[PDB]
């Protein structure tokens, strides 16, 4: 996962 | 000189992919892949010229492109990494794409002449 | 994925 403040995305 | 001044326009550029506005879609790119924290085993494989919009700007700022042709080269290379190396229907696909339509708009309508 | 008031939401 990527992380910003409240954000997250899975890339892996 | 415009190439200067063009320059400036860029870092302005810069500035707004940075801002809040645009931070839904573009965060993923304010910072380099970290590939050991997300175990991307396949990314250095895949991805031979990691960019980010922090290098970009550490760029800017130690003046490593020679004009804004060069610094568009680098904001089209973070973002075609990651048309690379994601699958097409991924999320971060979307959010590169609009965030390139933000970079695409403001650096087609940069002034020919900023010093005049 | 954003953390917004208790929920977790899908806005990307
Ligand atoms: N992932
Ligand atoms: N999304």
């Amino acid at each position: 996962w990527k992380y910003w403040r409240k954000y997250v995305l899975k890339i892996c | 000189s415009k190439v200067s001044e063009q320059l400036k326009c860029c870092s302005g550029i810069l500035k707004e992919m940075f801002a809040k506005k645009h931070a839904a879609y573009a965060w993923p790119f304010y910072k380099p892949v970290d590939v050991e924290a997300l175990g991307l085993h396949d990314y250095c494989d895949i991805i031979k010229h990691p960019m980010d919009m922090s290098t970009i700007k550490s760029k800017l700022e130690a003046r490593e492109y020679r004009d804004a042709q060069e610094f568009g080269a680098d904001v089209r290379l973070m973002f075609s990494n990651c048309y690379k190396y994601n699958p097409p229907d991924h999320e971060v696909v979307a959010m590169a794409r609009k965030l390139q339509d933000v970079f695409e708009m403001r650096f087609a309508k940069m002034p020919d002449e900023p010093e005049e």
